């Protein structure tokens, strides 16, 4: 559970990021 | 043909194409290798289709008279289908609404079908992946959950619903779903399946989060694993004891079952539920390409590898059952030994199989008394082979219950579980595709939100719906949805897509189209099929729903822990007033396309 909710914090972040 | 008036001026006309290729790449996305692209369209037509529907579609028909049938539609009906489907995909440079919208728009409505269907199965599917979930966690313990029943209060006798039945069917109906006797008695909802819904369909948020450009990274491992982890269990299934006792009962067909038009409609939604067909997935994903993509080729070679993937997992499935049933065969006979010995008391290596009649005869002969007061069990091979697995009922009892008996039980456990699990994020994939694209086209979201946000709104709305199957009336539930949600849509739908793109848009216009794709007219079997065999075989499926569907009566089956003859699950007749939710589920999807076209008839007046 924590990871999986890691790599989607992580994915939604890399969004805004490259955004 | 249908006259469809301003066909052109709405279609790109061949001398843009090779320009409007080059066009489209900066806001619509595209496929990094055409390895991505065949891969994705394989895992989308394979997983969990053909473990569990399948089988059971196979028993209830008398095992090899369902596999004739299915050869015979897989030729004649799925791959024209799948070559149609490719061919406007990459054509019209368009998703799942566009292809149909642009063709008479009064056939509009037919797309909402599809996307609707890929929502009511949805719920469907994130359910069943749900239960593998748990199973996959109750893993990572050497004595399994499943291997022994529990005791009572008083710790000296086994509980009695375990006793009666075997403790797989206890863990399965007890520990895991708590299932209830009737599905008008509906409960809580049950916190521990709650963790793993949701569970679910958070990884299956993290894996969609973007459409392309995320599910391609996931693949190559998604619709890799399934094909290393079959291997492994054909090669320990082909071992036992009754391998190659078992698999006869799948290749044994019985002439007088082939003339029900029962077999023939399961053999139609089979073909048609096995390829992705009529639900938008591919439709959309091969619209990606570019423009000069072969499509003979990739249509034949998915074809044929969907094929044979699953006979091979047909083959490994009722390995395993055949050896379940030799092993119960065994008991049997074991059982009867030791009474018959325990009567006369006679040595313990002299009763066996071989000479067992005549010692029944000697021992009956001598003491007429004492033998006739014996109870006898009467059973015998290629019978157990016959025992009816219910729906979602195979994967759970049958292969729990012989990975139980081999060394190592935890590693084999993890490994069937997790190739299961990646089957069912390999096709929802495809399944959450087919309805995140067409919202985007009807324009529901304004643009200046990302795509994140949509993706979860879907994820959320779903994953709320999906409370039903929580209950402790899931099973049922799931049971009545999936008999109707998967049957008449994925035939009509079907039905009105190979009309309309044969008599409507022009097959001629067609031909043209793909001579300047490929290079070449089709071959003449593609328009063999096409004109004349697709359409009749279809209709004649279409009739004989009809045909099977009144005259005879709806029944489920129900646990009922507190009934005589319990071991057997009992049959009983479905309440008056769920016809109004197989009208929900099954009538809406499929009369919406026509309904929508009245709507235009009017409207355009
Ligand atoms: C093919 O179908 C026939 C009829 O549907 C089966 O014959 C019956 O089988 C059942 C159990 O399978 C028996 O209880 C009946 O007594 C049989 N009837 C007769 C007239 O023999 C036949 O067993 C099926 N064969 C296979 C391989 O499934
Ligand atoms: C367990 O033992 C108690 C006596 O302490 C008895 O009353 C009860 O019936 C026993 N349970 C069973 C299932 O026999
Ligand atoms: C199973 O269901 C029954 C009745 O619905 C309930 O009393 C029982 O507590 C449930 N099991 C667990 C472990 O809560
Ligand atoms: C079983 O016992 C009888 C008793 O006389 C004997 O004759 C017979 O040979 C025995 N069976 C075998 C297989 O030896
Ligand atoms: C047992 O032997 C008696 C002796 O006549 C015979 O009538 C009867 O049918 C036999 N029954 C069985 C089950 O062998
Ligand atoms: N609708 C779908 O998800 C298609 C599933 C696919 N036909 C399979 O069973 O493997």
């Amino acid at each position: 559970m924590g990871v999986i909710v890691v790599g989607i914090v992580i994915l939604i972040f890399t969004g805004i990021r490259d955004r | 043909v249908l006259p469809n008036p301003g066909l052109d001026a709405r279609i790109p006309s061949l001398a843009e194409l090779e320009t409007i290729e080059q066009e489209e790449a900066s806001s619509r996305p595209k496929w990094d290798n055409k390895a991505q692209y065949m891969l994705t369209c394989l895992g989308f037509c394979v997983g969990l289709g053909n473990v569990w529907r399948f089988p059971y579609l196979c028993q209830s028909h008398g095992g090899g008279a369902f596999m004739i049938p299915f050869l015979i539609l897989l030729v004649l009906e799925g791959i024209p289908l799948l070559y149609l489907e490719f061919a406007i995909g990459q054509r019209l440079r368009r998703g799942s609404l566009g292809v149909w919208s642009s063709i008479h728009p009064a056939l509009k409505g037919l797309g909402l079908a599809s996307m609707l269907t890929s929502f009511m199965v949805g719920l469907y599917y994130n359910t069943i992946i749900s239960w593998i979930m748990w199973y996959l966690f109750n893993s990572f313990q050497e004595p399994l959950p499943w291997s022994d029943c529990p005791l009572n209060e008083n710790q000296t006798g086994y509980v009695d619903e375990c006793a009666r039945s075997s403790p797989v069917d206890y863990f399965w109906y007890r520990e895991t779903l708590n299932i209830s006797t009737s599905i008008s008695d509906s409960g809580s909802i049950q916190w521990w399946m709650l963790l793993c819904l949701a569970c679910a369909w958070s990884v299956l948020y993290m894996c969609t989060i973007r459409g392309i450009e995320t599910t391609g990274k996931a693949v190559y491992i998604t619709s890799t694993l399934p094909y290393v982890v079959l291997t492994i269990f054909l090669i320990r299934g082909l071992t036992l004891k009754g391998a190659t006792n078992g698999i006869v009962f799948l290749f044994t067909p019985n002439v007088t079952e082939l003339a029900q038009p029962d077999t023939w409609l399961d053999a139609g939604a089979q073909v048609f539920f096995s390829f992705s067909l009529a639900f938008g997935g591919l439709i959309s994903f091969s619209s990606y390409n570019s423009v000069h993509n072969n499509c003979e080729k990739d249509s034949v070679i998915v074809s044929i590898i969907n094929g044979f993937t699953s006979v091979y997992v047909a083959i490994v499935v009722y390995s395993v059952i055949g050896f379940r049933a030799t092993q119960r065969y065994d008991d049997c006979f074991s059982t009867n030994i030791l009474t018959l010995i325990n009567g006369f008391d006679l040595p313990e290596g002299n009763v066996t199989q071989e000479n067992f009649v005549d010692m029944q005869q000697r021992c009956n002969a001598s003491d007429p008394a004492a033998y006739a007061q014996l109870v006898f069990q009467t059973c015998d091979i290629n019978a157990f082979l016959s025992e009816a697995v219910e729906g979602t009922g195979l994967a759970f009892i049958v292969f729990t219950e012989a990975i139980t008996k081999m060394p190592l039980s935890p590693l084999w456990s993890v490994l069937f579980f997790i190739m299961l699990f990646c089957l069912g994020l390999s096709s929802m994939f495809g399944n959450m595709e087919g309805v995140v694209v067409p919202l985007q086209d009807l324009r529901v979201i304004p643009p200046k939100w990302p795509k994140e946000v949509l993706t979860g709104l879907i994820c959320l709305g779903t994953f709320l719906i999906g409370f039903i199957f929580t209950l402790n009336s899931g099973q049922y539930w799931l049971s009545l949805l999936d008999s109707y949600a998967g049957s008449i849509p994925l035939l009509i739908i079907a039905f009105c897509e190979m009309f309309s793109v044969v008599y409507v848009y022009g097959v001629d216009r067609f031909n043209k189209d793909i001579e300047f794709m490929i290079g070449h007219k089709p071959n003449i079997f593609w328009q063999v099929t096409w004109r004349v065999v697709s359409p009749l075989l279809m209709l004649i499926i279409f009739l004989f729903f009809f045909v099977v569907e009144v005259s005879q009566e709806l029944t489920y089956s129900i646990w009922d822990p507190g009934y005589e003859e319990f071991p057997k699950s009992q049959k009983i007749s479905y309440p008056n007033w769920v016809y109004v939710v197989v009208v929900i589920v099954a009538g809406v999807p499929s009369l919406t396309i026509p309904g929508y076209a009245i709507y235009k008839l009017i409207r355009n007046h």
